[PDB]
């Protein structure tokens, strides 16, 4: 499990087939967006590569609108180089070309 | 002579108040605290003066002139403490992103499908912009002359009879419930959360109650443009607490300006 931020964005993480990769990222959904992969999905785009789990982290608080931080459990399922495309959009509108995105590639032998 | 109809609708009753049916959209900024707040207030100035005074209340200066009192600008923030600042020091008027209406129209874009780019873009991370004392370039009014201010603010309690007094009485008012991943998808009927982890509270605008297909509802208002949901505005299941819609309702009564 590597923690793998915005800061990190555009990495490319060597990886044991079956590793844990967690990915946390800054979220606001009370502003209708949230991180997902194309087409509006939390989804792994293909299973075979790698599987996805996703939870939210709310403030626990009543500051209503405070940003809370989505976290990603990603598991390498086959050897090669795999892109995580994520992209922040409010889901009914689709993303654009000025859209927040998140990428890492995840290289397993 | 307390007999609540079985169904309300804020637009329908204050016909020549435009503001009650208009949606906003926060953008990417935690400031739906303030905006629940200055849509019901903009609502309930019309309804007190006949609509001989219909404005649009700035949310701008609220989410940036409130500071402590209010929590964190575009970080978040408390509706009760939204409509006390309003008692207190007031709000001046100002539309919609790029409207030219009012002292104060809010500057953060909207977040809606946007193409080729004739706009500034949405962005997770966006800072509070600053109180600037000052109305637009081409508003008339002084900002101290355009200030609205309230009698008074106070809780409305969990109670559903209570809430639709309120609202059958003096008008629209701000509301926050929990926000679960099925919310967002929302798009007709009535909402009842049924799937989707906890994505938080958020506060948004009351506006009447109705019953659709034999399920109780409150119709309710919310800030991320008309493009979501139904036209901007939803109805949430009423009677049962749910999401807590029913449990942190606040509101206030202007001060006459005619």
């Amino acid at each position: 499990s590597h923690k793998v931020t915005k800061a990190h964005n555009g990495a490319t993480l060597t990886v044991a087939v079956g590793e844990l990769v967690e990915i946390q990222l800054p979220s606001n959904p009370t502003t209708g967006f949230a991180w997902y992969f194309e087409g509006g999905t939390k989804e792994s785009p293909n299973e075979s590569m790698f599987t996805v789990e996703n939870k939210y982290f709310p403030p626990d608080s009543k500051l209503l609108g405070a940003g809370g931080t989505e976290h990603f459990h990603v598991t390498v399922k086959a050897a090669g180089t795999h892109a995580v495309n994520l992209t922040y959009m409010r889901p009914w509108t689709g993303p654009s070309h000025d859209s927040e995105r998140f990428t890492v590639y995840l290289k397993a032998n | 002579d307390l007999k609540l109809p079985a169904s309300f609708d804020a637009r329908e009753q204050w016909p020549q108040c435009p503001t009650i049916k208009e949606i906003r959209d926060q953008g990417s900024c935690g400031s739906a605290w303030a905006f629940g707040a200055v849509e019901a207030i903009s609502d309930r100035i019309c309804i007190h003066t006949n609509a001989h005074v219909s404005v649009e209340v700035s949310a701008e200066d609220l989410l940036t002139c409130c500071g402590s009192m209010c929590g964190d600008g575009c970080n978040g923030g408390y509706p009760a403490e939204a409509w006390n600042f309003w008692t207190r020091k007031g709000l001046v008027s100002g539309g919609l992103y790029e409207s030219h209406v009012g002292c104060r129209p809010y500057s953060i874009p909207p977040c809606e499908a946007h193409v080729n780019g004739a706009r500034p873009p949405c962005t997770g991370e966006g800072d509070t912009p600053k109180c600037s004392k000052i109305c637009e370039p081409g508003y008339s009014p002084t900002y101290k002359q355009d200030k609205h201010y309230g009698y008074n603010s106070y809780s409305v309690s969990n109670s559903e009879k209570d809430i639709m007094a309120e609202i059958y009485k003096n008008g629209p008012v701000e509301g926050a419930f929990s926000v679960y991943s099925d919310f967002l998808l929302y798009k007709s009927g009535v909402y009842q959360h049924v799937t989707g982890e906890m994505m938080g509270g958020h506060a948004i605008r009351i506006l009447g109650w109705g019953v659709e297909n034999g399920t109780p509802y409150w119709l309710v208002a919310n800030s991320w443009n008309t493009d979501w949901g139904d036209n901007g505005f939803f109805k949430i299941l009423r009677g049962q607490d749910h999401c807590g819609i029913e449990s942190e309702v606040v509101a206030g009564i202007p001060r006459t300006d005619q």
